[PDB]
């Protein structure tokens, strides 16, 4: 599989998170010390996909955050932390 | 990597990476307050004069490759 | 070559499934193929796919061509079985051969609107999005002038649905062009003399233009009212009903500015609401209370005065919508500055209070919500007490619609306000009518909880008296059959611990903790876990010495119960736990604390980050009860023994415990575990220290010289996964002390974090590059430069390569630092290399 | 030892990049927001007493780069965008209650710093603030769109790209088109053709050009409309109004034209900018717009621009159909060198300065009556030929409010010389004609000033007399001496053409001396300096002697010192250089003035000059002889009775010298670039020898010895630093590198530091002053427990109480290098201005209370 980041300019979204991963950095994969909110651009969270889950793209049951490390770094200013398939269509799930 | 101006690859030439330097050190200027004063108090020039000049400097900072 | 087909896309493509060659079909044909080529590579491609296309379609849109383009495209977009991101793809095309195409989508025009139309109705929020947005995209690209004579000759149509629709469109093309360039012709259109089916249609175009666009229309509100008010006085009555409607959502718009627009539509409101009856009547009143909240305080008494008597006489109404009208202008009205409570109390409340609070409006889920938000805004004015006490000897109604719906009422305006209002007599039938509406359930209504708390909550001490009397109700619930009922007293338990613990009557509270004791072992789960909430809430309120049951004998009837599989059993018992290590460790033994730990080191691996933090504050608490030492040992031991998937939560309990009871009684024990010559053991000790410095962040300020040795011996030990572990310590070392005076021992980890720069596995580079970026924030962007300069210009490619990678991690971090850390380099015969600004003296 | 530092601003920074005016407050009332650097101000004018009163001050710990307001439509108060170097869009709206700015909305889209790429250098906004566009210097461009919701909160939306690779930015400006698609005017380049050519022809022929970005709100995206290339490159942008207040377009200010520009049928108007009748300038020199302002009327509006030499014009349009006629100039007035100009309502003006104290008049006469020429672009005009103006004093202006400014601190030191317990601040401050030398006394900052000649560089104190040897430098500047020979060959020249009428003219241009200080000193010649050297006394500020000096001589380091050879006399060394041309850096020579002081430092008296090869950059007395520093060579001076003998000397020194400063039997050399490197001489032998340098480069602007093995330094970037030698470390050693102990970012460069102690009996401290006007302190640490509560306090308020524009307060002071060992008390004294509930959480998490935790505060301030 062939997994990549968005990286567009990000707008007002807020980036959410499924119940497999409850407070996971979204960048470096960490669990330890959630810091600055995530934001997403708007063809992420359009329509059907308002609210669904950054990594996997299921129902999001919370905030998706950052974590200190990435603060630190500034990795929350690189663009759109949408993780997207380049094998795979619009429809595919 | 056009997203990032400054960034360099192994082909990268000494004029390149110093007129991005160059830039890079000009916007600063325009950036800080007190390093436009201290080259506005060193040369005796209006701070408009100053950053008037360096945008006009911003063309070729190093001259033609 | 071609994507993947789906059984409903065969319709549109079927002449792509043979391969048939070029030249020998007609060169419309071969625009067809193309056209339908892009189309499937747009719809069902990947993202590369999907740019390029749409790249071609529209490099190409003006030499397709409007006719072919949008008779293939339309097809399309009104398939039945089309998903919604299909149709949102189908859109952005759309706009982008409109934008191209610009004035040749002049004849087609009519042909689009017919299907994009139906969008506007559709149920779904985003296909009404995506048609507003193709109109509007369509009305850039044609002109107002195509639009408005395509859009003309439905005005005047006798359907009342399709001039519905053209309204809708028209006030879409209206904030697309925006309002100006339609304002002649809505002027024109509103006084017309043909028809009253157009001043219809425009007014209804204005009110959907103010639907619309909100409050982007107060620049030209005065010129919308003054195209839009003589429709009031008109011989129709639908017109004068729909330019009511369009008053008041002109008002609903533009709330709370511009009320001097609508000074030209008071009087003529005023007359109609004594001249005019049946659905204008309810206009009107509807207009007239979306417009009161933008008036002075004066002007907004004496308007409201002077509608009263109306509305007071339509509070009897037989329409339904009627009376939701008549309920939402009063709410409007007593939330307004200049209506006195004095007023509301004496002339709006009896009557209020007399025709609206009847038995069937709490059938209806609508008047319902309706009729509380209004009784609630009512008491958010006029008082508390005065609201509460028309309404209170209800709770003991024999319809449990209509207690529900009181209790609603009481719950929100007691939380809203408060209980300083009321007095004693009011007291005491608020908390009758609370045990009686408790007491008769045939449900588990929450909103009955939800009352009984927050009524408690709001008398303070003052349910003292009444405190005997809810625990006798709570102890006669807690044992029926039904267990929901059993959750719903826990939960009221739950609630009301810290009111009961203020009012000195500790003597029920044990009683309620021992019956909860008794009631443990529920099979239920969320039963289970309500208990577990109420014996914590009240073990937290009450004093460990004097809590009935003992502390001895709940916590290892506590201990088992980590093992259940629900999240909410597993998450109260771990807050329980926690505040019993908290405080009240002193009445339990090490050796079931040490049991407790191994039976918690499971949940540290749990999904829900909520268990995960309660689990890390509970091991918190009990390592600062017990100590580092002996938990630390078996804690090392099981990292030895066990397997490296349940090794991560001893890595994080170690980390817990070096937190909580200060590294130095954790680091030098880890350390040595090293000493043992197997591998899997020093790979353990490299990621507990890795972890252990990303957690502790600042704290491990004190610790890296300590361990400096350790990883210096783990840089260049020749096994792959050492250094990559090694580097992850340095990495989080160097996050986690950043800017607090480690520069000396960073900058010599940095001496052999650098020889592994020169590494092909990419496992390995990837944490030496973390490593790097780290030591750059943690010493700054000035030693990197430094250590890169030497190989930024090298004959060796692949060095150069290395080199300049790690120079573009370091000027992407820091951009602005390295001006003021970049080397001389002086000028030559041809170019001019030195700053000279910065070599300026004063 | 232990090196734990508390940072402490006791006088914030005076000047002004940026102000604004607007109604913050929610009234009618007028009030100016105003950036000094890294602290944001609201300030408000009282129309009764015409006095300007401070109401807020906040320190952002950032960079503010462009600050503007904007007003919704219906709505009744501005509120303030804030463009920072954090890649953070900030808006806030001040609320008079609780006397704060509440940040209403802080949207991210770039990295931290003044970076080239990233916006926040440049900000426009929509007349209609229906959307607001924040730009950087290079390609990336950024527009968000603002909007109300139920209950009329500003709502903004996500950013629209607006990016063009290889485009640089001048200047961006909001266009008022009504109520149309808002629009913005961007003055840009494209260099992707001159880096391409190496022949230099693109770069000369690559035009500067106008550009329009219309943001369509139907389609909901920007896009880069029309492009005109421009004649001569404009230096910046002013909206007239349009709509139904005016006719649109935009005004271009270049160099010696201003134009008229407007999308569609409108011609270009331009028009050249009137110079001075007898103009002592260089006539190559050309003449540019500082700065401008806009009012508003319900019946008409006009502009105010200043010129380079501070000339206000107003400037108003004529109009006929919608369109443009003519462009109307007329001298309002005369005034300093503004940065910024607010032209509020009900009849005043305020001007901020760009250096030197900023200044509130009131609009008396609007000046179209007076009989005055006005100037527009119909009046016929060779190409070549420019207009003509007379300033006078101020006709139309009223001075009813000056206020205080600091910068820019050239100098300071810290001495008690009014034999006063408490010593006294100082200060050499202040730029060309309006420098000054202050007195400053606490007991907040009472001052006093007195006016010097040109820019002072540096002073020294004599110590039998304590009086003041000041150097007054300044570049392209003329003396006195010249100025006279320039009006003479003027007036000779003006006979050259009736011929009594000429000379009556003459004679008087001849016996009119325009003053300086309020007219600004008639300064040109790209070679030319101007150098005056001056004593004075302290107490009253009276000059007890001047000498002016060659025209082509620079003055850069001035010392007193006794010499061994002789007795107790006292001589003064000035060093100073010959045809000094920087950027690109040229020099003939330098020289060293001797004077002997006389009259117990009354008055000098000229002895010799010895000539040298470079500029001697800085003179330190050692002992017996002296030490000179002319350019990389560090060399020690014997005096002789004919000249200057250089015993001995050194020339391994990698750049050019800035500072020398000497303890016991070493000497410190602050290199340009380099850092300090430590130098031993031994009197034997008679050698200079290197032994210890520095492991980071610095570019030193000031320095001060705290004790034998320790030195402190000041970074042209706005840093400090304080470095050490490590432990047991020989001066017979060839190589040794300097262990930095302390790093921190103050955000303004420091130009003076000096250990001293303020009030007598409490701790010894470290004094900075800066460029910027502020003056600040370190304090350091006794106790473990105070450092480590104090640490804790700021790392609560890093998290609790963030910096106001978005920036993270440990990335800012870690701009250059990573903080070490300071603890940032402005940070920490805010804990007084946040809520109560987080005032009480952070006291609780530190086991006190609020009121403890402030008289801990208080307690650290009254021991300075
Ligand atoms: C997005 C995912 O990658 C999807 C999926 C299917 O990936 C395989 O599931 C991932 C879930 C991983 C989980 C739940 C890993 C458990 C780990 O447990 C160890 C013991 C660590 N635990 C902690 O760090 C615990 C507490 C920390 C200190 O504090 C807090 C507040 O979290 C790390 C993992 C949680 C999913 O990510
Ligand atoms: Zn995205
Ligand atoms: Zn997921
Ligand atoms: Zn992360």
């Amino acid at each position: 599989p062939d997994l990549i980041f968005c990286r567009k300019q990000a707008g007002v979204a807020i980036g959410r998170l499924c119940e497999k991963c409850d407070g996971k950095c979204v960048i470096c994969d960490s669990y330890v010390r959630p810091c600055t909110l995530v934001r997403i651009c708007d063809e992420c969270n359009y329509g059907s996909y308002q609210g669904r889950c950054v990594i996997c793209g299921g129902p999001g049951v919370s905030d998706a955050y950052y974590c200190k490390e990435c603060t630190i770094q500034e990795k929350d200013r690189d663009g759109c932390p949408k993780i997207v398939n380049l094998g795979s269509s619009k429809t595919d799930l | 990597q056009s997203k990032y101006i400054g960034t360099g690859h192994a082909d990268t030439t000494k004029w390149e990476w110093l007129v991005n330097q160059h830039r890079d050190s000009y916007c600063s200027y325009m950036g800080h307050f007190d390093l436009l004063n201290y080259f506005a108090i060193a040369e005796n020039e209006s701070k408009a004069r100053v950053r008037f000049n360096l945008m006009e400097k911003m063309l070729q900072p190093c001259g033609p490759p | 070559n071609l994507p993947f087909l789906k059984p409903d896309d065969i319709q549109y493509f079927d002449k792509l499934l043979v391969d048939v060659d070029e030249s020998t079909l007609s060169p419309e044909e071969q625009k067809e193929r193309k056209i339908m080529k892009l189309l499937l590579k747009i719809k069902n491609g990947t993202p590369p796919m999907r740019k390029a296309a749409l790249r071609q379609i529209t490099d190409k849109a003006r030499e397709f061509g409007a006719g072919p383009l949008f008779n293939q495209i339309l097809p399309l977009l009104m398939s039945p079985t089309l998903e919604d991101q299909e149709r949102h793809l189908l859109v952005k095309v759309i706009d982008r051969i409109l934008y191209k195409l610009d004035d040749l989508v002049r004849p087609y025009v009519h042909k689009i609107l017919v299907v994009i139309e139906p969008l506007l109705i559709d149920e779904d929020y985003y296909a009404r999005v995506e048609g507003r947005e193709i109109i509007s995209n369509l009305a850039k690209a044609a002109g107002l002038a195509t639009m408005i004579s395509t859009m003309r000759p439905d005005i005047d149509n006798m359907d009342e649905y399709v001039r519905n629709t053209t309204a809708r469109a028209f006030a879409v093309v209206a904030s697309a062009l925006g309002i100006p360039s339609l304002l002649p012709f809505l002027k024109a259109v509103c006084k017309s003399k043909k028809s009253w089916q157009a001043r219809h249609t425009g007014i209804k175009i204005v009110q959907q233009i103010a639907i619309l666009m909100g409050c982007a229309i107060l620049p030209h509100l005065r010129s919308l009212v003054e195209i839009i008010e003589h429709g009031l006085v008109d011989e129709q009555q639908k017109v004068r009903t729909i330019s009511a409607l369009a008053i008041a959502a002109l008002a609903e718009a533009a709330t709370p500015y511009g009320i001097e627009s609508f000074d030209s539509v008071l009087k003529p409101l005023w007359k109609g609401i004594r001249q005019h009856r049946g659905k204008g009547l309810a206009a009107f009143l509807k207009a007239i209370g979306y417009l009161i909240p933008l008036m002075d305080a004066e002007y907004a008494n004496y308007y409201t005065r002077e509608v009263m008597l109306i509305l007071i006489r339509e509070f009897q109404s037989p329409d339904e919508e009627m009376k939701k009208i008549v309920l939402k202008v009063v709410k409007q009205c007593c939330g307004t500055d200049g209506v006195e409570a004095n007023y509301i109390k004496t002339e709006i409340l009896p009557p209020f209070f007399k025709h609206f609070w009847q038995h069937r409006m709490a059938l209806d889920r609508r008047n319902y919500r309706q009729l509380v938000d209004t009784t609630v805004e009512l008491a958010n004015k006029v008082g508390a007490a005065e609201i509460i006490s028309r309404i209170v000897d209800d709770l003991k109604d024999e319809a449990e619609q209509y207690r529900k719906m009181v209790m609603e009422t009481i719950e929100k305006i007691m939380g809203n306000l408060g209980a300083a209002d009321i007095d004693h007599k009011l007291e005491e039938q608020l908390i009758d009518g609370i045990l009686y509406a408790f007491q008769e359930q045939t449900t588990e209504d929450s909103v009955m909880l939800n009352g009984f708390g927050t009524v408690v909550n709001a008398l303070g001490k003052r349910v003292k008296p009444y405190l005997p009397q809810i625990c006798g109700t709570v102890l006669w619930r807690l044992n029926n059959k039904s267990a929901k009922v059993r959750q719903q007293a826990a939960d009221l338990i739950s609630r009301t611990a810290v009111v009961m613990k203020t009012c000195q009557e500790e003597k029920l509270m044990g009683h309620l903790g021992v019956v909860l004791y008794e009631y443990l072992g529920e099979e239920y789960p969320e039963v289970l876990g309500s208990i577990l909430g109420a014996l914590k809430a009240i073990v937290n309120v009450i004093g460990m010495h004097k809590m009935t049951p003992p502390i001895k004998d709940l916590l290892p009837r506590l201990t088992p119960i980590l093992k259940n599989r629900h999240e909410k059993v597993q998450e109260n018992c771990i807050d329980l736990v926690g505040r019993i290590a908290d405080r009240g460790a002193e009445y339990v033994s090490a050796r079931e604390w040490m049991r407790i730990c191994f039976e918690l080191l499971e949940l540290l691996k749990a999904h829900k980050k909520a268990i995960r933090r309660a689990t890390v504050n509970t091991f918190g608490y009990i390592a600062k009860a017990i100590g580092p030492h002996d938990v630390l040992a078996t804690l090392l031991n099981n990292l030895k023994v066990q397997e490296r998937q349940n090794r991560v939560c001893t890595t994080v309990a170690i980390a817990i415990v070096a937190e909580t009871c200060s590294p130095f009684t954790v680091l030098p024990a880890l350390m040595n575990e090293y000493r043992v010559p197997e591998l899997n053991v020093q790979n353990g000790v490299l990621k507990s220290l890795s972890f252990l410095f990303e957690y502790i962040g600042e704290m491990g300020k004190d610790y890296i010289y300590a361990v400096t040795p350790l990883l210096e011996d783990a840089l260049m030990d020749r096994d792959l996964v050492h250094r990559q572990t090694a580097s992850a310590v340095v990495q989080h070392m160097s996050l986690g002390v950043y800017g607090f005076g480690c520069e000396d021992s960073l900058n010599h980890l940095l001496n052999y974090v650098w020889p592994n720069v020169f590494e092909t596995s990419p496992h390995v580079i990837q944490a030496v590059m973390g490593a790097l970026e780290g030591l750059r924030v943690a010493i700054g962007p000035c030693r990197m430069l430094q250590y890169c300069l030497q190989g930024l210009f090298h004959p060796a490619r692949k060095v150069r390569d290395v080199y300049w990678k790690i120079y573009n991690s370091i000027y992407i971090g820091s951009q602005d630092a390295l001006i003021a850390h970049y080397p001389r380099i002086y000028n030559d015969d041809k170019n001019t290399y030195i700053r000279y600004e910065l070599d300026y003296i004063l | 030892r232990h090196m734990f530092l508390y940072n402490l601003t006791l006088q914030r920074a005076t000047g002004i990049s940026f102000a604004i005016h607007g109604n913050f407050s929610g009234t009618k009332q007028q009030e100016i927001v105003v950036s000094r650097g890294k602290i944001l101000e609201l300030l408000r004018p009282d129309p009764n007493t015409g006095k300007v009163h401070t109401l807020l001050t906040v320190e952002v710990f950032g960079v503010i780069r462009s600050l503007m307001a904007f007003r919704l439509t219906g709505g009744t108060k501005d509120y303030i965008v804030v463009g920072s170097d954090s890649g953070r869009i900030v808006i806030l709206e001040y609320q008079p209650s609780k006397n704060m700015f509440e940040k209403i909305h802080q949207e991210t889209f770039g990295k931290s710093g003044c970076r080239r790429i990233v916006p926040g250098q440049f900000l426009a906004v929509d007349p209609k603030g229906r959307a607001v566009m924040i730009s950087a210097i290079e390609k990336q461009k950024l527009v968000y769109i603002l909007n109300r919701d139920a209950a009329a909160r500003l709502t903004i939306s996500s950013p629209l790209e607006a990016h063009k690779a290889n485009t640089l930015v001048y200047h961006v400006v909001g266009v008022d088109v009504g109520f149309e698609n808002p629009m913005f005017a961007c003055l840009e380049m494209d260099y992707e053709e001159a880096d391409n050519d190496p022949t230099g022809e693109a770069a000369a022929n690559t035009q500067q050009t106008l550009t329009f970005y219309e943001l369509d709100l139907g389609l909901n995206h920007v896009v880069r409309k029309y492009s005109e290339p421009l004649e001569e490159h404009g230096n910046f942008l002013i909206t007239v109004p349009g709509g139904s207040d005016g006719p649109s377009g935009v005004l271009i200010c270049s160099e010696n034209y201003i134009t008229y520009k407007n999308f569609g049928d409108q011609p270009d108007i331009r028009c050249p900018i009137p110079r001075r009748r007898n103009d002592l300038d260089d006539p190559e020199r050309g003449m540019i717009f500082v700065c401008s302002a806009t009012h508003k009327t319900k019946s008409m509006f006009f502009f105010l621009a200043q010129t380079e030499q501070g000339d206000i014009f107003k400037i108003t349009l004529e109009t006929d159909e919608d369109m443009v006629t003519e462009i109307r100039l007329k001298y309002f007035d005369t005034v300093p060198v503004a940065a910024a100009m607010c032209v509020l309502k009900t009849g005043f003006l305020f001007v901020a300065s760009e250096f030197g104290n900023h200044y509130l008049y009131q609009i008396a006469h609007l000046g179209d009556d007076d009989e005055e020429p006005e100037f527009s672009s119909a009046m016929p005009l060779e190409e070549g030929d420019t207009f003509f103006f007379q300033p006078r004093p101020l006709k139309n202006l009223v001075l009813v409010d000056e206020l205080d400014s600091l910068s820019p601190i050239l100098f300071c030191q810290i001495a008690d010389l009014a034999n006063e317990d408490t010593p006294q601040l100082y200060v050499a401050c202040g730029r060309g004609p309006r420098s000054s030398l202050r007195v400053l006394r606490h007991g907040v900052f009472n001052q006093v000033a007195f006016p010097l000649q040109y820019t002072p560089r540096k002073f020294v104190i004599h110590p039998e007399s304590n009086n003041l040897i000041i150097i007054e430098t300044d570049h392209n500047a003329y003396t006195e001496a010249t100025k006279a020979q320039r009006k003479q060959q003027m007036a000779e020249e003006m006979v050259e053409a009736e011929r009594e009428l000429a000379a009556e003219m003459a004679a008087a241009f001849l016996n009119e001396n325009l003053p300086e200080s309020i007219f600004g000193a008639p300064k040109a010649g790209n070679g030319q300096w101007a150098s005056v050297i001056r004593v004075m006394n302290p107490i009253q500020g009276n000059t007890l002697d001047l000498v002016q000096l060659e025209q082509n001589e620079a003055a850069f380091s001035v010392a007193v010192c006794r010499f061994s050879n002789t007795g107790e006399d006292w001589y003064v060394l000035v060093g100073v250089a010959k045809d000094l041309i920087l950027n690109p850096r040229s020099v003939a020579g330098g020289f060293v003035y001797t004077y002997k002081l006389v009259n117990n430092g009354e008055k000098l008296e000229f002895l010799h000059k010895t000539p040298v090869e470079e500029v001697p950059a800085a003179i330190a007395p050692f002992q017996g002889r002296v030490l000179i520093g002319v350019g990389k060579l560090l060399r020690v001076y014997d005096l002789g009775k004919k000249k200057l003998l250089r015993k001995c000397e050194n020339k391994h020194i990698a750049n050019y010298i800035s500072g020398i400063q000497t303890i016991g039997h070493r000497v410190i050399v602050s290199d340009v670039q380099e850092s300090f490197i430590w130098v031993r001489y031994k009197r034997n032998e008679n050698q200079l020898i290197i032994f210890a340098d520095d492991t980071y480069p610095r570019w030193v602007t000031t320095a001060s010895l705290l004790d034998y093995d320790t030195v402190a330094g000041a970074d042209k970037f706005g840093n400090i630093c304080v470095v050490r030698l490590p432990p047991n470390t020989n001066d017979e050693v060839d190589s040794q590198k300097a262990e930095v102990i302390m790093n921190y970012h103050v955000g303004e460069t420091v130009l003076s530091l000096q250990k001293t102690t303020l009030i007598p009996g409490g701790s010894e401290s470290l004094v900075y002053t800066t460029l910027s006007g502020g003056i600040g302190i370190l304090v350091p640490f006794t106790s473990h427990e105070d450092h480590d509560f104090f640490q804790h306090v700021e790392m609560h308020l890093r998290s609790e109480h963030p910096p106001l524009c978005g920036r993270d307060h440990l990335s800012f002071r870690s701009y250059y290098f990573p903080v070490k060992n300071v603890i940032d008390g402005d940070l920490c004294e805010q804990f007084n201005s946040m809520e109560p509930n987080k005032q009480k959480n952070v006291s609780e998490e530190l086991d006190r209370t609020p009121p403890e935790v402030s008289k801990k505060l208080e307690d650290i301030r009254t021991r300075y």
